[PDB]
């Protein structure tokens, strides 16, 4: 038996970390680029599967 | 960055020309419509009659 891949997943950091609140998203940009890095890493993992 | 979907694809990257492929350019959420929901019915009538 040998695993070949797991379930592909993608996380929208903005929606998950803020939700409906637009002000919380409007405060997220102080962190600059964490959301972009996380989304890019998850996309790279997903295409790898 | 809001003209054509191809323009948004260009804006997500930093290139004026994009080759073959698929890229997540934005995330969309269904904005709820303007309606509310009700409450439980009155147990009894007014104690004034």
């Amino acid at each position: 038996i040998l695993p070949v891949s797991m379930t592909k997943t993608s996380v929208d950091c903005t929606m998950y970390i803020c939700g409906d609140s637009t002000e919380c998203s409007n405060l997220l940009l102080q962190y600059g680029s964490f959301c972009t890095q996380l989304n890019r890493a998850l996309t790279g993992i997903a295409v790898e599967q | 960055c809001a003209l054509d979907p191809l323009s948004e694809t260009k804006c997500t990257l930093k290139s004026f020309t994009v080759e073959k492929g698929i890229y997540q350019t934005s995330n969309f959420r269904v904005q709820p419509t303007e309606s509310i929901v009700r409450f439980p019915n009155i147990t009894n009538l007014c104690p004034f009659g």
